């Protein structure tokens, strides 16, 4: 009998398959990716909390998430990331 | 009790009309049978092509301080990439002109 | 009604402008009538195609879309006037 | 003494001016007269949409500037700067015209 | 009123509005885009019919038009367009 | 046992004996002839197909084929072909 | 009970098969429906084309004193006719070679 | 199994023979490697198209009619190979 | 003194021979080796019908012959008799490559 520890191995493995059907992965590299996604997620989440705190907003919205994306990610990464997130939230809005 | 009419372009998450392109292949006389994924693939590839060429047109317009695209921007966009030139070697653009290009021996000392 | 001489309507300064668009530094005097001949060859080669489409369409007036077909048959496809 | 540019200077300024520009180079009405003259030689009483004329025009300057770009390349291949009729003949023959 | 002339303008407006919300459009340039999309459509459809003939296949599917895109469209756009098309057809596979 | 493969050997052979009772062929020359006739058939048929597209006619006729021949075949080859085909169409109509 | 079957090529007086070319157009995906006289016309056009090119090939072989046509003779037939060369400038013939063609400056004196 | 340097397998005298058929009487020594490059690029294009066709055929063996399809789609049509 | 022709006379002789001739000019077995070598880069374990290799050989030979006669036209255009690589780049670039 065991208790789970959650991870991002399945999702990174899938997106690896869409970007490269023919490439493999080592598990310690997947641990590196787990730390990567958790670290970036906590950075964006904490910066989002500070942005919500500055303008006295108790609700976290996609607008300040987008603000934090410009805030941390430099330039090219920021503009393209804003683009994919924008089109993604358009499909989610239409859904 | 019919379900709500939702669209295949939205089903692929894409802007180009899946139904119109599917109909246009059906009466475009390329086969008697056609698969469902082929118009999806076709709409996707044309959207990607228009997306990249419209990126190039937008940067060309902004570099010339224009907020409206002109065919001169389109010509400057297509001709400044060699791979699109291999895509468009024999294609004529109306009112496009040519690239600013002077042979080096033509220039004075 | 009838016309007999309009190849000279492509004037020598107009050919000079065309050469300046092509990046030509110096233009000989013998160039112009040759360009008139070559242009005449190309325009007749495409307009025979165009008139062929118009007579096949049972129309008397030349339409632009047929001219677009006439250029793309020789692989010189012109964009922007279809439809 | 009135100012006078050296030969080629105004030519290169023309190069830059006409190459940055997109506006038309052939006077449209003598061209349209030539088009109708050649058209009536094949079928009489042909009528022309203006856009048909325009396309016939855009295509012609496209074809010609393709020839003069080829002509410039072959001329600088020939160690000259002045184009000669044998060069246009060469360009057409290499294109298979 | 006049009978409908179907065209590809408004889709170009939507896709540009995703990639550049700010810019404007001249109409003859818009016609140049319609000529582009119709031309590429005819090229790909002709290659699709040709390959369906050569494999003696009655059906136009995504797989041979993928082959046709690898034929006509070169290199970088070819592989990326393959990527977006496979993503799209997998999304439509998920309805 | 193999599957029967289509050819134009007998028709070209009859035509050769019609124009030259005394002459033979090589098999390589016949391969060039099969490629030739298939190629010209493909060219004329596809050209007629796009003519049927352009006038929105879903029916192809010998008028369309004649238009394609006059369009594609240079010089008096076209008018000779029109004369021969016109004679053939008339004496087929009478028969 | 039934009339004697009579071939349509004999009705057109042609050597090329009306029925086969008609079937090829029907499965060639060019139109949804084909007129009756169009394959007849096309077969006549092809028959004239093969007739003239075979006449040229036979004359060229008779020049070479050979009773059977050669791909070399076919290349000689295509390239020594200007009008067929304009038809077939982009074609390649296996084992055909090229015309005997030497530039005048390449000759001595 | 692996072949490494067959680009110089197109020998210099073969290029001289091709120039003779091309009508060249005098050939520089600096010609052959660029002609190898040009042949190289052309063969890459045609066999890339050929392997694309064959991979659509789901065949491990390249066939002749696929090759001639690749040439006509590249605009260098071949006769005499089952076309 | 042993016999020796002046240069070009021999060259025109095999010009006449090879332009008269019909057979393939390049060696066969290195051509299969080369096509296998380069097709190895796109996909592994390819098998070649000999007819396909011959068709490729004829197509390559004709393409090179057309390129060479175009460079001949370029070289006689430049008033020279010896070809140089810029003739080949010129001919290809006029051709559209």
């Amino acid at each position: 009998k065991r208790s789970r520890k959650e991870s991002y191995s399945v999702y990174v493995y899938k997106v690896l398959k869409q970007v490269h059907p023919d490439t493999g992965i080592s598990s310690k590299a997947m641990g590196i990716m787990n730390s990567f996604v958790n670290d970036i997620f906590e950075r964006i989440a904490g910066e989002a909390s500070r942005l919500a705190h500055y303008n006295k907003r108790s609700t976290i919205t996609s607008r300040e998430i987008q603000t934090a994306v410009r805030l941390l990610l430099p330039g090219e990464l920021a503009k393209h990331a804003v683009s994919e997130g924008t089109k993604a939230v358009t499909k989610y809005t239409s859904a | 009790a019919r379900a709500k009419a939702k669209t295949r372009s939205s089903r692929a998450g894409l802007q180009f009309p899946v139904g119109r392109v599917h109909r246009l292949l059906r009466k475009g006389n390329y086969s008697e049978r056609v698969g469902a994924g082929a118009p999806v693939y076709l709409a996707a590839v044309l959207e990607y092509l228009t997306a990249e060429i419209l990126e190039l047109a937008g940067n060309a317009a902004r570099d010339n301080k224009k907020t409206r695209i002109i065919p001169r921007h389109l010509q400057l966009a297509i001709r400044n990439d060699e791979e699109l030139n291999k895509l468009l070697g024999r294609v004529t653009i109306a009112q496009g002109g040519v690239l600013p290009n002077i042979q080096a021996v033509l220039l004075p000392k | 009604k009838v016309l007999r001489d309009n190849i000279q309507g492509i004037t020598k300064p107009a050919i000079r402008r065309l050469a300046r668009r092509g990046g030509v530094k110096r233009i000989s005097g013998l160039i112009y009538e040759e360009t008139r001949g070559v242009l005449k060859v190309f325009l007749e080669n495409v307009i025979r195609d165009a008139v062929t489409y118009t007579e096949h369409a049972k129309r008397k007036t030349v339409t632009a879309m047929d001219v677009v077909y006439a250029l793309k048959r020789q692989g010189r496809t012109l964009y922007g006037f279809g439809g | 003494k009135p100012h006078r540019y050296r030969p080629g200077t105004v030519a290169l300024r023309e190069i830059r001016r006409y190459q940055k520009s997109t506006e038309l180079l052939i006077r449209k009405l003598p061209f349209q007269r030539l088009v109708r003259e050649i058209a009536q030689d094949f079928k009489t009483d042909l009528r022309f949409q203006s856009s048909a004329v325009m396309a016939l025009q855009e295509a012609s300057e496209a074809y010609l500037v393709g020839l003069f770009e080829d002509t410039n390349l072959a001329a600088i291949h020939a160690k000259r700067v002045t184009i000669m009729p044998k060069d246009i003949q060469l360009a057409r023959r290499i294109r298979g015209e």
